[PDB]
């Protein structure tokens, strides 16, 4: 996260990693068995690391779970980045406890302005690059569709929303995708695209999980 | 970290598709992707790939990257 | 520089770099033996570097000469900063090149709204640590004093403007200290201080050098 | 670099001052000084400083780095 | 030039006219704000013509901007014609399209053999004045330093390169100053001076450009 | 006497071609001159001429007179 | 076009400075100047300025003109 | 003439003044119609004054008469100053007495250590300015070419000889050229140039007119 | 190791590694806090690492413990590097298991010609530098005081032994010291010194710790 | 990795200590350290360590490396 | 003079390398050395070491002083 | 020096002061550019201090010249301390005179029992610190190779001899590196090593010029 800061050991105890030998993508735990995520993040093979402060560090409670299933939705469009989520279903449960938790969907679209918190291990730095080894989080609150399709003209679909702010410094950035948008204890967004990180006029767009409760349901009973 | 050559700092100021050329040339585990800066970026971290941002004129304006 | 972009070898042949094993403040070449920096850069054995991009690379085209004289402005306030400006003798000349000049100080002081090159090897991001191996740039406007004075509350003085965005995100930083700050080919500014680094309505603090141009062309014929 | 221990994350939440003290005996090459940041910050780097940027309460709101 | 063939209207998008009642000067244009040109075109209150054919009637699509800034390299000498390029600042921006273009720098200089484009609007004859309405081209290689110096003994610098041909024939001329010449899709050179025109042993001299990309580069941002 | 301005004591510290650029504006009845002062200098008056001298940096380090 | 006259055909075959005097004399618009076939021209365009192009014995070998 | 000494009225009247509105060249009388000066002194209609002290004010003793006839050596080169010699055909003969009288051309050419005088109306300061009213000479030996040649590095001709002295501070200046150097009651030099009035290792440069005496004698005997 | 094999992941399960931001030193594992190392592998704030196979990729299955306590044997000199043998406490126990694992003391001396195993993260070439991921495993023969002594005149002690080969090509290298040289299933020496890597007729010089069991067994009761 | 300059194959035919000399003055972190190559060498990797090691002439027959 | 502490009484009689270690935590400026009493010893002065003199047991029997 | 007395105001005229700060080595000056010293007293920026007894209050007739070129003996091994002799020369000669002088290089070797001078800024106690105001001075007769291996067995080379008194009391010590010994008017010896300071049975242990002459003379000449 780009003008984040250090959240502390396991604040975030829903956040997990995606890992393919390193860390390409983030991800929210919604139960012991299944985690949300982005769908453009969908690779061979994924694996799943629970409960992580510091990646290139060993802690002592990890759980390095494998993926035997990834779902991506249906209706997911390529180039649109429409309908940007995926489910990830873990090859054994996840032991829960302190540092390992699920976090609740929501049951209502959260309204512009509320306080919403964004975390990963993405790039820390609009031009450059800076990987941090600590997780990052942010506090940014929810955008009008008005200022949201004011930044990208035509790029807005029913099913995204902008978080951040319209000056700037502060965003989610690569390594960040399939990261949790946290709002009132309860999962608003994913970390999906933008323009750059920390752009002027451009904050960042993420997947609106409310519009897909019910598809998550649908999916974790069917499978 | 990520395998072979991770920065080219020497291809700012060429044109996007030369600029492709030379990076897949230079580290063959990466797919040089040329885009504008106005257009949308995932933010996925992937080592096979360099995305090549260029601007209206088709020249590159940031350095290429392996992210 | 926070926010910045790779200037590209030499593209700033007269940003100098000061040495003490460590590059802790930059400074800027005036003539073929003098350097004008920042004056809570005071060290005592200071070794100016000219002509060097990577700083931790030695590429070929490098000047490493031991500062012989260094000069405090007499008014110097340790407090309030103002008059932080100091000069510095070269224990011998320089040889002057493609890579290596000097710039030019001011006719008259600039106007808000000019736009600025700002250098250095400062540091990159908003919070949090990271230092380039290659030489920083930003373009930013000069601010109005009702501006600069909104942004800090009588702490800004006659020898003082504010340059960069109230927006933030974009912003000179740690280890830029005494660095040149250019408008229309000349030296207007030097790097002084600021609160953080591309934080919002709190720009980058500068030491007016179109007040200095008399002390430093006496500076150089007294000493 | 610069020579021993460079940052303080663990003692973020800790007061100003106790941090300062700990800091100090912690790393031997280091004047550790405690700021409140609205305050205004020089922009020269050193080896030997630790600023211990603190709030309008005395607390620590910042990681204690080596700058 | 002098032998060379019609171009065809914005075949050489990036030629520009430098205008104050007559056509004086050539100029390539490098971004939609900066112009290239030879030091000795130096002259005050310049109108830059950009995307035009027929200098001597108005086809439309015809850019007329004036200049606002220009700036002669500071190591220029008016007697060797040693560093003969001057950099001009467009009073707005050009509308950059299919007729009006700008043309990259070069990352290196290029080899004696190197077919080069050099295109003008200068005298079109060896002996005599006859100039033309429409922009002329003219390919010409690039030759050694050996043949160089053979041909202008002790008058050439470093910075300078001689094209064309050691028979003559075809050669820039009076009016092709500031004038383009381009290798490999970049510009590597600048019309710039030579003992008549398409003379026998004595082909075109110009400045080279590979020298300057630096200081052209160093230019544009602090102006 | 000679016509117009006949000193130019601003344009110390200038870039020799734009202080000749300002003096034959501001005097139409000259043509500057910008020269190195280790060359040759001719020993006549003229009312027409203002030596812009410089040295190797291309900065005016003589006062530009009408001589 | 330029004002004044354009060519000098009658000065072939007279010394360079007499030659330079009349096409001044004629023409109060342009500069001659005396120039030898040997030396070097930049390839500008004036209409303030008349080549006067001499030899080894300072005679005109070319017709005065206009550029 | 820098560091000399005021002559008397009329103790050099072989010299003359060239006019044109004001004093801008020196010059030397052969015989009643014939006047010696530089090559680059040359101007369209001459008025020679003869028989000057102080130019601002009529005496009664002067004679006022136009030029005629000007010319210069076929050899002149503007450029390297080589040959700088023009000889002036007044319109009507002047009156020779006690006031007006020529001088004597050289047979042989002097040597070095020779006590030479050079008078003018020139500058006096090798800083600032300041023009006299009285005439004004000056004694110096004749310098060796090889000092001469250490001087001016390939730049010194066999037409052209040093004097004044390496140390400096007497020396002929701008309003001198076309001046007398007379050595042993005859006419060795004509100040042509230098660098700098009264400068260190850079003395006056003056026409050898040892070279010329066929030249002149030729010139009236054939206009 | 120069010139060995790939031992696979935790084929050495007593193989510790010496942290300090980077691999400086190897070590073996005696019980369940404390580590035997080489006296020259002294530093100020170790962190051991157990249960590792590539030490640049966090695995899953080990343990980051701090080091507390670090005793050198008190005979130990730097000279001639005789005694050099230390212990470090570990901060807390260690969990044993399939991975991490400890090695048992030497009962009696190992006779000459006996195949050791010798393993480490150290150099892996004579000439160059080539650093591994993974942990480099070898076979080596136990050499006569004799052939020790030859090979290195009046430098070997009674508690040092010799290991490798006199043909060379096969050795302990920089990155090994600390490191377990284990025959018949237990530690009988630790990777001390020599004269390069795998040169011809200078083996590899290791401690021998049958002279010192009594000393880690009063050691670890002591402290 | 290890901070600063790791190799100095430049220094191969120099006497030991001045280029021991050139190597603390390029790298900043690092102890140089001439030794025989005859000797013994201890087998820690330091990256604060740059062994010169030359031979019974006293010339580096060996490229100071950062071990 | 030489910055920071400069004698080291109450070590005489403990261990020479965890006397060492002590000496260097406390003075960031000196190398401590562990030397026994009957070895040579140089007789040059420096600022940035401390002799840490030990006998046949090991044991610091020599205040550590900056010299 | 341990037990000696106060020399007096330059009674020992080719005595220099090697300074990088402090004052920490002793040196000889053989001619008016070039000081003889000891090869362990090697740094990188000496000073070199001439003329002084008072080495902290300027007295005035001191002579401060910066350290040029230096050269260790090809052959100095920093273990045994062998061929312990360093050359440095001074950046421009210095002045000779009453307290300034250099001083003779031995034609031949002394004997046991001729009694030679040791002078230094070296500490003053056997046990204890306490560094002098004034240059201090002793006399000590040189011993036989048998009494000097007889106190350092196998530790003495044919480049080292024994210089004092077997009885200890008085002694060269910490600081007199590099100072001279003279012997019957010409420098014998230079302060190298020993074992503690005033020792009994372990005297001082100095450097043999004598077989250094011609290295001496050849590299001055070389360099
Ligand atoms: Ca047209
Ligand atoms: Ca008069
Ligand atoms: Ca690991
Ligand atoms: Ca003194």
């Amino acid at each position: 996260i780009v003008g984040g800061y250090t959240c502390g050991a396991n604040t975030v105890p829903y956040q997990v990693s995606l890992n393919s030998g390193y860390h390409f993508c983030g991800g929210s735990l919604i139960n012991s068995q299944w985690v949300v995520s982005a769908a453009h993040c969908y690779k061979s093979g994924i694996q799943v690391r629970l409960g992580e402060d510091n990646i290139n560090v060993v802690e002592g409670n990890e759980q390095f779970i494998s993926a035997s299933k990834s779902i991506v939705h249906p209706s997911y469009n390529s180039n649109t980045l429409n309908n940007d989520i995926m489910l990830i279903k873990l090859k054994s449960a996840a032991s829960l406890n302190s540092r390992v938790a699920s976090i609740s969907l929501p049951t209502s679209c959260a309204s512009a302005g509320t306080q919403c918190l964004i975390s990963g291990w993405g790039n820390t730095k609009s031009s450059g690059t800076s990987y941090p080894d600590v997780l990052k989080c942010l506090k940014a609150p929810i955008l009008s569709d008005s200022s949201c399709k004011s930044a990208y003209p035509g790029q807005i679909t029913s099913n995204m929303f902008c978080a951040g702010y319209l000056e700037g410094g502060k965003d989610s950035c690569q390594g960040d995708s399939g990261g949790p948008v946290v709002c009132s204890g309860k999962l608003q967004g994913i970390v999906s695209w933008g323009s750059g990180c920390a752009q002027k006029n451009k904050p960042g767009v993420y997947t609106k999980v409310c519009n897909y409760v019910s598809w998550i349901k649908q999916t974790i009973a069917s499978n | 970290e990520c395998p072979g050559k991770q920065e080219w700092p020497e291809l700012v100021g060429e044109y996007g598709y030369k600029a492709a050329a030379i990076i897949e040339r230079e580290n063959p585990n990466v797919r040089s992707i040329v885009k504008h800066e106005r257009s949308g970026f995932t933010k996925d971290f992937r080592c096979d790939r360099v995305w090549v941002v260029v601007d209206s004129t088709g020249v590159v304006v940031r350095t290429p990257r392996v992210t």
